[PDB]
């Protein structure tokens, strides 16, 4: 009935990768306080193309191993894109102080989700700087996890509100980040996105790959 | 596939001057190529990562440009340190790897000195044990690069042959050289004169070294 | 005493095995990426395979693609690779080396290096040199030995300044040879005895010679 052990047997065989390339190839990305975001699912997240693309710099992912990861499958994948300044990109992590980190934007802690970034100065720049990228500087208080403004209320430093027109001390929210082809390491244009994995209590989740294997025939019982 | 492509194959300078080394990588790799010193022996150090960012424990006085497909390293002022081999190296997607270079041989300036050739016939200790060896000995040249052949009945001899040359002593800057050729009794016997030959930058024309016995 | 030393370094025969150690010590082992970097005699470097942090997914060289295994045991802070397959080629100064990243999975830099183990590979098993005869110079030369190291001295030492030790070669016979040499005024060629003292520690095989012509 039963046979030596080798027999075992896997893989109802599925392909269709899915967009990731149309997010980490974009284009253009939006700046910081207008950082871009979208739902992706029902598709087969093949990560194995996103490590091995020596293309990436500063590339870390929390609170799981991703190659263990590609096996567990999560659903609501909902991924970013936006670019920092050069300095500042080891600030976009969990519970960490800085600047983003209150005004810009605020990644929930324990996250487990990936921060994915890098150098791109090849495109996202001009003789000049490419002045199409702005953050912000001013806000009431800290922000809460995945939310943004866009707004023109403007901080006021003293005690007479400013009525809409920029002045001395109105501090307009929003100042541009001056890149240059030749500027420092330290100040080059990070091009950067984020992932993070919300299953919120919700059926009907979308899988990921599990590679291959080859069968052989004309051995029963084992599957 | 990145397949690193270095220039000059050499540098050959006085220290207090500027070296500058290239490594152009055959396709973009934005800013990702780093830079790595090894003297004879030691353990290498990185130098530059990121292609411009001086790495930790290095002094001010080393500095790299450049993106996609063109890097250079400069020293402003070289002192013993630094007169070493020197590779660079970056990473790959397909199949996913590192490459490094073929590395880049530094060599300092002094005035250009002749060799002294040498030639050691074969002993009879070594007949003892049935093997024949003869060695000629190329001594205090410069530039590395110098030719050696044999002659026993104006036969050049290739391929039967190991020369070796010593790593730039301290002292005088120069070089030293010596090939071994090894060589079946028989083939001892077959002859009675053995030359060695020397052609070399150093020399108006080729010097011969040899000896008539068998 | 933040260093990384390697152990392990050794001889074998092609298509046996030798498994190696990298030991670290100042920093974190777990946060940081290892490589083992491979160093053929007279030649480059060619990276052979990395390590993540956490080891859950490894790169292998195209030459030892399926043949060689990396790990890392966090317990006792020590890194590991296994050979299986070994073949002439392999030969090599494993120099073990760290990750650049902090807790980053680039892996494209190394920052720090262990000093390197030998590991080489023949048929031939161990035997001690053969010290062979032969201004003006001379010296001796030396002869199917094997494995490394041989350290020369004249007189035991007396002299150093115009001296040559010529690295090893590797020989088809499975050997290797060298030979060092001196020079001496001419004047001097007859006034004074010289005797050519070398050490071969592995065999032990101490025997020293004079030249006289
Ligand atoms: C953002 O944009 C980036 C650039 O646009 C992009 O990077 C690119 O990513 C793709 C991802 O698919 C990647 O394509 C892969 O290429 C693999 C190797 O082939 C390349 O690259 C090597 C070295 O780089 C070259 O030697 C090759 O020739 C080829 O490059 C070019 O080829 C063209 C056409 O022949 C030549 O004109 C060019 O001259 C030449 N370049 C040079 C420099 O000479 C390839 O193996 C991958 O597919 C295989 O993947 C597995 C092995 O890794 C296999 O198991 C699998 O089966 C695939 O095999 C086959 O692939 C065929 C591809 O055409 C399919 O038709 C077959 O169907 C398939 N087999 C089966 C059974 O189905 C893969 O295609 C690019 O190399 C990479 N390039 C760069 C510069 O980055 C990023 O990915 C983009 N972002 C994101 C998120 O995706
Ligand atoms: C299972 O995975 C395979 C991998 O591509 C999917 O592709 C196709 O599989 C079919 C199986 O019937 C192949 O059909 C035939 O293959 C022979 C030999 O290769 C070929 O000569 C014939 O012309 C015919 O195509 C097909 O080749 C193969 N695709 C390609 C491009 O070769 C398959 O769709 C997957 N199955 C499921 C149910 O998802």
């Amino acid at each position: 009935r039963v046979q030596p052990t080798e027999s075992i047997v896997r893989f109802p065989n599925i392909t269709n990768l899915c967009p990731f390339g149309e997010v980490f190839n974009a284009t253009r990305f939006a700046s910081v306080y207008a950082w871009n975001r979208k739902r992706i699912s029902n598709c087969v997240a093949d990560y194995s193309v996103l490590y091995n693309s020596a293309s990436f710099s500063t590339f870390k992912c929390y609170g799981v191993s991703p190659t263990k990861l590609n096996d567990l499958c999560f659903t609501n994948v909902y991924a970013d894109s936006f670019v920092i300044r050069g300095d500042e990109v080891r600030q976009i992590a969990p519970g960490q102080t800085g600047k983003i980190a209150d005004y810009n934007y605020k990644l929930p802690d324990d996250f487990t989700g990936c921060v994915i970034a890098w150098n791109s100065n090849n495109l996202d720049s001009k003789v000049g700087g490419n002045y199409n990228y702005l953050y912000r500087l001013f806000r009431k208080s800290n922000l809460k996890p995945f939310e943004r403004d866009i707004s023109t209320e403007i901080y006021q430093a003293g005690s007479t509100p400013c009525n809409g027109v920029e002045g001395f001390n109105c501090y307009f929210p929003l100042q541009s980040y001056g890149f240059q082809p030749t500027n420092g390491v330290g100040y080059q244009p990070y091009r950067v996105v984020v992932l993070s994995f919300e299953l919120l209590h919700a059926p009907a989740t979308v899988c990921g790959p599990k590679k291959s294997t080859n069968l052989v025939k004309n051995k029963c019982v084992n599957f | 596939e990145i397949v690193l492509t270095q220039s000059p194959a050499t540098l050959s300078l006085s220290p207090g001057e500027r070296a500058t080394l290239s490594c152009r990588a055959s396709q973009s790799v934005s800013t990702y190529l780093a830079w790595y010193q090894q003297k004879f022996g030691q353990a290498p150090r990185l130098l530059i990562y990121d292609a411009s960012n001086r790495a930790t424990g290095i002094p001010a006085r080393f500095s790299g440009s450049g993106s996609g497909t063109d890097f250079t390293l400069t020293i402003s002022s070289l002192e013993p340190e630094d007169f070493a081999v020197y590779y660079c190296q970056c990473r790959s997607n397909w199949p996913p790897g590192i490459t490094f270079g073929q590395g880049t041989r530094l060599e300092i300036k002094r005035t250009v000195a002749a060799p002294s050739v040498f030639i050691f016939p074969p002993s009879d200790e070594q007949l003892k044990s049935g093997t024949a060896s003869v060695v000629c000995l190329l001594n205090n040249f410069y530039p590395r690069e110098a030719k050696v052949q044999w002659k026993v009945d104006n036969a050049l001899q290739s391929g039967n042959s190991q020369e070796s040359v010593t790593e730039q002593d301290s002292k005088d800057s120069t070089y030293s050289l010596s090939s071994t050729l090894t060589l079946s009794k028989a083939d001892y016997e077959k002859h009675k004169v053995y030359a060695c030959e020397v052609t070399h930058q150093g020399l108006s024309s080729p010097v011969t070294k040899s000896f008539n016995r068998g | 005493q933040v260093q990384l030393v390697e152990s392990g370094g050794g001889v074998v025969q092609p298509g046996r095995s030798l498994r190696l150690s990298c030991a670290a010590s100042g920093f974190t082992f777990s946060s940081y990426g290892m490589h083992w970097v491979r160093q053929a005699p007279g030649k480059g470097l060619e990276w052979v395979a990395v390590i993540w942090y956490d080891g859950t997914n490894t790169y292998y060289a195209d030459s030892v693609k399926g043949r060689f295994t990396i790990s890392r045991d966090n317990s006792k802070n020590t890194l590991y690779l296994q050979m299986n397959s070994l073949r002439a080629e392999d030969t090599a100064v494993y120099y073990c080396a760290r990750d650049l990243a902090y807790r980053d999975y680039v892996w494209r830099y190394f920052d720090l290096w262990g000093r390197g183990t030998l590991v080489t590979v023949s048929g031939a098993s161990t035997k001690g040199p053969s010290v062979f005869p032969l201004t003006a110079a001379l010296g001796c030369l030396v002869k199917d030995y094997f494995p490394e190291p041989v350290t020369v001295s004249w007189n035991s030492g007396a002299l150093t300044s115009g001296v040559h030790t010529f690295p090893a070669v590797l020989q088809s016979s499975g050997l290797y040879s060298l030979s060092s040499v001196v020079t001496v005024p001419s004047s001097s060629l007859g006034t004074q005895t010289y005797i050519c003292n070398v050490n071969h520690k592995p065999s032990n095989t101490k025997v020293d010679k004079r030249v006289e012509p």
